[PDB]
């Protein structure tokens, strides 16, 4: 997208979202990042939404194919699962490459740095979902390390109701439960996150209250499923 | 177990 | 897909459908067609379902972008609508190329020939939806001619309840209403198709009855919308 | 106005 204006890439990313053309949206936002300027709050959200939808479709397809493959145990099911898996890993690597070159190192504010580090943890988590051996442990540790640095910053720099802080804790708790085989850590994090947000709700406006309570409900839903 | 949907906006 | 076995392409098309990976499904079925053998009834359905989903997403996106473009009347919205439009036209041309090389000319049975000719009418209809001038009239006539040859064969060779015959009449009626500016022809075709099917239902088994009445309901839904 | 859905099977 080197020949397209940064502003046009952003405008077209928004159009692609309206058209539910998430592959296009991701390519447009990738081009915008590669312009080399930092991303605004809105622009970060566009980047996140685009790639979340793309990898979301790949993860759903991988789970369908992995389930069929396990029930069978010709080479076709394995071959096709491998093809989808390789495409998913390529998208994760692309996102991680954008964060490493050079979104994270230029992110100084808590809101941007926590956002990117949460992304880093998420896409290593997606890699961990399909990983098996020799690399699964290192991939899991890469996810944990990114989430942990994001947690440390968010606890120091953000109120307990901040939606980025809440969504980071939600996803880190999912990492603990689904990836790290640490369901007690997952439950403890979700509970402490929920309780500390509840005690901070009195400080919020009507609109901020709606934003925070929506994510607290997601924490509650998980606790209900896990306990 | 649900992560942040994050698919809209 | 020249290096993959025909049977493996078919198997992977079915897997892609289960994974809702319709772009893959279409590429697999394109590879199967290019093996040069005729397609079975099931294989024809796989080809149809794959490309219908692919172009269905493109048509939906084109309509979103065309609507935004009309409300605006920078170049971004027009440029992006043009990009989606070109991609849609390429998929339609690909399908039409498969029918022309050489599915239709080798299709001798009524069930296969009507199926392919209905497809030909459908994908020219999709081209007509986005066409404007110098070519829209010729594209519309290409759609009408394909539908008409399919109608002539289906009336001669198929019972009035045959699901292919019913779905062809349904789509030809939509062509009349939405493309050809002939709503009275659309209504007349839908009514006559419905009534002649109703009078033939007594000949059918329980399962065939369910297949035919489902499509007759679609004709009824359109008549309710048009009258 | 609906054409054949034809998106399944
Ligand atoms: C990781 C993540 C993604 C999305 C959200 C979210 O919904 N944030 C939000 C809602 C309203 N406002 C202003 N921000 C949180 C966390
Ligand atoms: C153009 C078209 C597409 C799909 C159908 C259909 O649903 N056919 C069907 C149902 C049950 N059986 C055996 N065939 C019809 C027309
Ligand atoms: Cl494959
Ligand atoms: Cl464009």
């Amino acid at each position: 997208m080197g020949s397209m204006e940064r502003a046009s890439l952003i405008q077209k990313a928004k159009l692609a979202e309206q058209a539910e053309r998430y592959e296009d949206m991701a390519a447009f936002m990738k081009g915008a990042v590669e312009k080399g300027e930092e991303l605004s709050c809105e622009e970060r959200n566009l980047l996140s939404v685009a790639y979340k939808n793309v990898v979301g479709g790949q993860r759903a397809a991988w789970r369908v194919l992995s389930s069929i493959e396990q029930k069978s145990n010709g080479p076709e099911v394995r071959e096709y699962r491998e093809k989808v898996e390789t495409e998913l890993q390529g998208v994760c690597d692309t996102v991680l490459g954008l964060l490493d070159s050079h979104l994270i190192k230029e992110a100084g504010d808590a809101e941007s740095r926590v956002f990117y580090l949460k992304m880093k943890g998420d896409y290593y988590r997606y890699l961990a979902e399909v990983a098996t051996g020799d690399d699964k442990k290192r991939i899991i540790d890469s996810a944990r390390s990114a989430y942990q640095e994001a947690m440390d910053i968010s606890k120091k720099e953000m109120p307990p109701t901040n939606p980025i802080r809440l969504g980071l804790a939600l996803n880190f708790s999912v990492f603990h439960y689904e990836i790290a085989n640490s369901p007690e850590e997952a439950i403890s994090l979700a509970k402490t996150t929920f309780d500390e947000a509840m005690a901070d709700l009195h400080t919020l406006s009507e609109d901020s209250y709606k934003d925070s309570t929506l994510i607290m409900q997601l924490l509650r839903d998980n606790l209900t499923l896990w306990t | 177990a649900g992560s942040i949907p994050g698919r809209r906006s």
